[PDB]
């Protein structure tokens, strides 16, 4: 399937 | 499929005035294995071994 | 299949004026196996050995 | 499918001014398995040997 | 299946001025297997060995 | 397929005035594999040996 | 296994001056499964789907 | 396996001066499947998916 | 496997001053599978699909 | 495998001052399959598709 | 493998002062397979695909 | 197991 | 098991 | 297993 | 099926 | 099914 | 089925 | 196994 | 299925 | 295995 990682930093 | 040892071992450490961030989309094994049809379908053989 | 160890170790380590931070999407083993037929089939084999 | 040992052993440790964070989306092992056949079918074999 | 340990040991220590926080969804083992036909079938064969 | 030892082992370590970030789209292993036939066919095999 | 019908029949006619003779092992079906472990075994897991 | 008739139909006919004979080791279908360790056997798995 | 039809039909017919004579070692379908393991082993996977 | 029909039809005929004889080792399919393992393995993965 | 028809058909006949012989070791097919190891083996793969 | 026919004519 | 069927004509 | 089957005529 | 895991921090 | 862990720190 | 675990700090 | 026919005609 | 993680940080 | 057809006449 579909496979996905959001990240983010300030 | 045989697998001899198989590990998966992270190190993370971040030990100051620091900041360490990390993100898996699944972070191990995906075994998957899928039979399917059509539809009016006949004399059919579907068959996954691993 | 057949596996060794199958050994999964993280290490999760902050001590200072650190911030540590992490996700998983399934951090493990998936082991998947489907069978399914499209409408008005016959005279079908379907099999998963894993 | 035969295992030797499946081990799956987190260090989660923050002794500071620090701040550790974590998710999972099931940690562990899924050992899924499924059989579903179409509307109107005959003469079906659906078999799952995990 | 056969499992020669399945161990799973989380180590969760934060003694300083700190912050540990952590969330499962089914940290575990989930062995699920499911059957189902679909509507106006015959002759069907469904089976689920784990 | 046949492995000896299947070993991911990442060092991940950001202690000074430091930051760190990471982002996998499934670290590890995908063993898939998959059958499917098209609408009104008949006589066909179709095996997948991993 | 699926079946369809499993139809054996037999047409046994002999009239006239005539000698008809027939014998059978086991004319029929027989679906026999068995497990059985070795002396001072662990660790065994054996299972039968047919 | 998935069978679509599994017909078995002998046509036995002698009528005048005449001898008929017949004999057979198990006329039919013999479905066997059988798991067996040896001794002192450790972390095994066996599995027969007809 | 999967079978269309699987018809074994066999036509025996002598009406005169003759004579027939047949035998047979197992007229039909054996499917037979088979696991078994040495002794003092250990780490074996062991499975027959049919 | 898969197949479409799997016939075997003798044709057995003899009517007159005539003679008719026949002998079969198995007449029809013998669709086997056989893992084992010798003394002292390990680390092993047998497995058979059919 | 797939097959279209796998038709075997003899045709026997001897009507007169005549006489028929015939015998077969396994008129039909044999479809065997098989994975054996020696002693004192680790890390072995062995997977038969029919 | 072992599966037998034993037959005679005279 | 064995199974067997014996059978004799005179 | 073993199968057999033993036939004669006379 | 569907696994996610949403986290945040401040 | 469907499998979620929602975290928040401030 | 659903599994769910929502936590929040502050 | 082993699987034998023996037939005899006099 | 579909797989996701997502991690924000301020 | 072995298989064999023993078979005679006359």
């Amino acid at each position: 399937g579909m496979l996905a990682s959001q990240q983010n930093q300030s | 499929m045989n697998f001899g040892a198989f590990s998966i071992n992270p190190a993370m450490m971040a030990a100051a005035q620091a900041a360490l961030q990390s993100s898996w989309g699944m972070m191990g094994m995906l075994a998957s294995q899928q039979n399917q049809s059509g539809p009016s379908g006949n004399n059919q053989n579907q068959g996954n071994m691993q």
